[PDB]
RNA sequence: UUGGCGAGAGACCGAUAGCGAACAAGUACAGUGAUGGAAAGAUGAAAAGAACUUUGAAAAGAGAGUGAAAAAGUACGUGAA
RNA sequence: GCGGUUCUGACGUGCAAAUCGAUCGUCGAAUUUGGGUAUAGGGGCGAAAGACUAAUCGAACCAUCUAGUAGCUGGUUCCUG
RNA sequence: AUCUUGGUGGUAGUAGCAAAUAUUCAAAUGAGAACUUUGAAGACUGAAGUGGGGAAAGGUUCCACGUCAACAGCAGUUGGA
RNA sequence: UAACCGCAGCAGGUCUCCAAGGUGAACAGCCUCUAGUUGAUAGAAUAAUGUAGAUAAGGGAAGUCGGCAAAAUAGAUCCGU
């Protein structure tokens, strides 16, 4: 019989299976619509979440109750070093969809390139791309001519990129590397362009500007093995039920006699892959910038790293990128920011955006002091400073 | 060895709990032959066997 | 690998967080044999008695924050063990523990 | 006496047998599986490193809910376990048989594990009480466990037809 | 004349049969008690029941031996499923 | 100490053929209890529930009459013609 | 024949071996020690006790020496074996 | 919580004597001395679901057959009933 009071169902169908990511780098799995007339440019770019911090700013938005008033906003800071050009992949239309035809690669790989294509680094003896590399002696014909076939047959074309993981905090020596797609001008150009940055960096305020939408495509944070009630929603059962209440009450009728995929099952929670849309940059920040924690209302000479390191992440010494809001994923882990793939011509979108103040201090509690300089006058000399 | 029994007897002849007895480990050999009441009398008098102290409780801060 | 001894400070508080309170001081004595073997590279660790009572002196969950050991790594002078070495470890008779680097006795 | 079927030479064949011994048949079994061909030095490493935890015995027939483990993966398969008093009994018939191979003069660094074989004892019978006053057998379920080690060693009908074609083949080749 | 004692027999049963009981069976064991009440035969002609050697802490193994046979080793005829 | 209200908690192939935990009733008498002793099966005993009478009660247990009767259920063993 | 007696599987190396706060270090013994003995430490019962005696009941369980096949649902050199 | 009964070395049941210090009204609970024990398969890890124990912003029975469960109250002195 009809159930008795009519609910939506617990969690979307459209996230299935919830499953283990297959790896730890998120695919990028749309790309933007290509303009062939604009120039060549990177399409999207990798990063490391650092960790978030707060803003305040005044809002643009006429006929809102906070117009031209101040808002405090959440924002995530991603470590953004340039990532270095190793190599071009052209792509054929086929009526099975696309194929690789071939990849070509710089000449000279980094270690932290080579040490993707080992399990066991230390006990090699290091071979990878050393026949390869002699294929560019002589003139290099052999590259020419993989080149030639690129421009000739390739629809698309895709440079293959890593991260500068050493320029980082983290522990890791192994780089992450990438496909990215080339936007702008002919196949020519784009394979073009490609060859003559093999081998040479590319930094974030290329590919993106401030004000910009765009995406953050990572995995999620992982929670493991979790029941129903947690990973699904659903109603937490009564005090008086025998066998626990952390459940389902009801897992199907008698017909179909099966238990149906659309039914609510405890299982992995988190490490899935997500892509959220319409994150909005705040601030593309300078490395090399001693002040870029300031802003023009506040002049305190500052970077943006909090009092104490961001919790589990360390300085932040590099090109970083400020998003509004919160991304999938958790401090460390790579993230892939990717340009729109469509024109937002909200008020929202459109907003042109000025930090008044960035704050500073430690995450690490309930930190009240912007800097060691700010800490040091408030407290006044201590017995250690003596 | 076990000197489950030299324990046992050590108690009864010098009339304390066996939560009192010490029985010296380095003289095990020579408590090990000690069957009798008599050897352990013997054992106790040259000091392979002693009775512990009392634990202690003061009646300090109550007073 | 030689004969050697040296003075270490471990840091229990930080091998102990968490700890059910009935199995810290049983598992501070398992915390010491493993970094005995992680300084000496002997399978084969003895814990003097005296060290024993360090740990257990304030009873089952009462481990001190840090202990200062010497560590022996010594020769195995019977019949035909396993190791050829084993360490011995024997508490350091100090005020505090805290403050100090490892350092070598000869 | 009496072992198994085998087929080896028993002139370069050494063999050892325990009988009644308590100890699992399921684990036993998968312990004898895993050593049955190597060569007896290989072997005798193998169950030490299997003590140490560093090298599983697989578990191939008698391991339903066993657990996975990595140490599995040299041998294809998830399921593998460490069976200690296993490994202990089938360590000692080992030694016996290297032993009695020196006995016979066999060349020691040759042998190989030809054939081992366990099969059940008969049960040994203890019970357990269970709820609501009833009884259940608690019953060991031993091993007899043999083994031999052995030194490696190193008309045509034509028709008329037919025979017509194979003469005239070669009239031609010629 | 289904008891007792002494005899002779059988187209009877052949160890899940025949008396409950071929055997230290009205036994062991159960029950407060009246009562209830099993299972359990077969090395070989003869113990000739494996000296001695070797591996193992030992049980045992491997040899050697006894025997017509250990494809008879007392966990003993045959030895099914 | 004696009891056994509620959780309709634990357990529910148990620690247990009635237990465990918490909560709870009563706690100087129509009180609790050891031993001795009396009452025995259409009988006893019952501040009464058909309760209790050795895990047995709207008629105990044991043996015998007894292979009780069954218009009812189940089974009923080789081949071919 | 939910047949009778006996034997044997799959289930399965699975359920499980989680109440009563708690163990640790060294030496000895020994083929072998989470579990034996001694010592050191840490704890508990907390005198309406996990202490010291008895009644019913059991019947040698007491004590020593030897000693581990079985039994003490892991172990065992220990034991009410 | 292993000598008795309960199929057993079973968290059940089974009559009684002796009885220290502190806190406190107290043979309550909590801590200790004399005495006794340190038994009860262990190691590693710390998912879901449990069992036992907890806490919770704002609201305050809207939950549910039903305030079931939990919370709140709590000793003593004075007042006031
Ligand atoms: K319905
Ligand atoms: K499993
Ligand atoms: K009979
Ligand atoms: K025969
Ligand atoms: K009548
Ligand atoms: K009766
Ligand atoms: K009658
Ligand atoms: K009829
Ligand atoms: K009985
Ligand atoms: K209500
Ligand atoms: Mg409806
Ligand atoms: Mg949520
Ligand atoms: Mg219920
Ligand atoms: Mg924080
Ligand atoms: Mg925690
Ligand atoms: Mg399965
Ligand atoms: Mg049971
Ligand atoms: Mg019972
Ligand atoms: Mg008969
Ligand atoms: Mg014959
Ligand atoms: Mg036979
Ligand atoms: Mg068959
Ligand atoms: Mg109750
Ligand atoms: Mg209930
Ligand atoms: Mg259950
Ligand atoms: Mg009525
Ligand atoms: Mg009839
Ligand atoms: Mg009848
Ligand atoms: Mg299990
Ligand atoms: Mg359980
Ligand atoms: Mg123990
Ligand atoms: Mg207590
Ligand atoms: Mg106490
Ligand atoms: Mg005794
Ligand atoms: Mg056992
Ligand atoms: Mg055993
Ligand atoms: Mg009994
Ligand atoms: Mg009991
Ligand atoms: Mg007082
Ligand atoms: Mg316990
Ligand atoms: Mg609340
Ligand atoms: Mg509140
Ligand atoms: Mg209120
Ligand atoms: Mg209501
Ligand atoms: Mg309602
Ligand atoms: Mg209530």
């Amino acid at each position: 019989s009809h159930r008795k009071y009519e609910a939506p169902r617990h969690g979307h169908l459209g996230f299935l299976p919830r499953k283990r990511a297959a790896s730890i780098r998120a695919r990028v799995k749309a790309f933007p619509k290509d303009d062939r007339s604009k120039p060549v440019a990177l399409t999207s770019f990798l990063g490391y979440k650092a960790g978030m911090t707060t803003i305040v700013r005044d809002l643009d938005r006429p006929g809102s109750k906070f117009h031209k008033r101040e808002v405090v906003e959440a924002v995530t800071v991603v470590d953004t070093p340039p990532v270095v050009v190793v190599g071009v992949v052209g792509y054929v239309e086929t009526p099975r969809g696309l194929r690789s035809l071939t990849t070509v690669w710089a000449e000279h790989l980094s270690d932290e390139v080579k040490r993707r294509f080992y399990k066991n680094w230390y006990k090699s003896k290091k071979k990878a791309f050393t026949k390869y590399s002699a294929k560019y002696a002589q003139d290099g014909a052999g590259i020419e001519r993989e080149l030639a076939r690129i421009k000739k047959y390739a629809s698309v074309v895709r440079v293959l990129v890593h991260t500068q993981i050493r320029k980082t905090p983290l522990a890791q020596k192994k780089a992450h590397l990438a496909e990215i797609q080339l936007n702008g001008g002919s196949i020519s150009e784009k394979v073009d362009w490609a060859r003559e940055h093999f081998e040479k960096t590319v930094a974030v305020d290329s590919v993106f500007e401030q004000n910009e939408m765009i995406d953050a495509i990572a995995v999620t944070k992982g929670h493991g093995f979790e029941g129903v009630t947690h990973r699904w929603g659903t109603k937490k059962l009564p005090r008086k039920t025998h066998r626990g209440l952390r459940k389902v009450a009801c897992i199907g009728a008698w017909h179909p006699a099966h238990v149906m995929w659309s039914v609510a099952r405890a299982g992995q929670r988190g490490y899935h892959s997500r892509t959220s849309i319409n994150h909005k940059i705040y601030r593309v920040g300078k490395g090399d910038d001693e002040a870029n924690g300031a802003t023009s209302f506040d002049r305190t000479k500052k970077t943006i790293t909090p009092m104490g390191g961001f919790v589990h992440y360390g300085e932040i010494k590099n090109d970083f990128i400020m998003v509004k809001g919160c991304i999938p994923g958790n401090r460390k882990r790579i993230v892939t920011l990717r340009k729109s793939l469509y024109t937002n011509t909200s008020r929202k979108a459109l907003e042109e955006v000025s930090l008044k103040w960035i704050d500073t201090a430690s995450k690490f509690g309930k930190g009240r002091f912007q800097t060691p300089a700010e800490k040091h006058a408030f407290m006044g000399t201590l017995k250690k400073d003596l | 060895a076990n000197l489950r029994t030299q324990k046992r007897l050590a108690a009864s002849v010098v009339g304390v709990g066996k939560r009192k007895v010490w029985l010296d480990p380095n003289e095990t050999s020579e408590i090990a032959q000690a069957n009798s009441r008599n050897a352990i009398r013997k054992l106790v008098k040259n000091g392979t066997i002693v009775k512990k102290a009392v634990t202690v409780h003061s009646k300090s801060r109550t007073r | 690998k030689d004969v050697v001894t040296r003075e270490y400070t471990i840091n229990l508080h930080k091998r102990l967080h968490g700890v059910s309170f009935k199995k810290r001081a049983p598992r501070a004595v398992k915390e010491i044999k493993k970094f005995a073997k992680l300084h000496m590279g002997t399978d084969d660790v003895r814990l003097a008695p005296e060290l024993n009572q360090a740990i257990w002196k304030r009873g089952v969950k009462g481990v001190e924050y840090r202990l200062r050991l010497r560590i022996s790594r010594k020769r195995n002078e019977e019949e035909d063990a396993k190791n050829p070495l084993f360490s011995y470890v024997e508490p350091v008779l100090v005020a505090s523990a805290k403050g100090l680097q490892t350092v070598v006795v000869e | 006496a009496r072992y198994g079927a085998t087929s080896t030479n028993p002139a370069k064949s050494a063999s050892a047998r325990g009988s009644y011994l308590r100890v699992s048949f399921k684990n036993t079994r998968e312990t004898a599986q895993a050593i049955n061909g190597w060569e007896l030095t290989k072997a005798q490493k193998y169950l030490e490193q299997v003590l140490d935890h560093q090298r599983a015995i697989p578990f191939r027939r008698f391991n339903s809910s066993i657990g996975r483990t990595a140490q599995g993966k040299e041998f294809g398969v998830t399921k593998a376990r460490w069976p200690a008093k296993s490994v202990k009994f089938v360590q000692g018939l080992l030694q016996n048989a290297a032993a009695n191979a020196e006995a016979k003069g066999l060349d020691a660094t040759k042998l190989y594990v030809s054939h081992i074989q366990v099969n059940q004892a008969p049960k040994q019978r203890r019970r357990t009480y269970r709820a609501h006053g009833r009884i259940n057998k608690y019953e060991s379920s031993p091993s007899h466990i043999e083994l031999v080690v052995t030194e490696k060693e190193e008309v045509v009908r034509l028709t008329s037809r037919q025979r017509g074609r194979i003469a005239a083949q070669k009239r031609i080749a010629a």
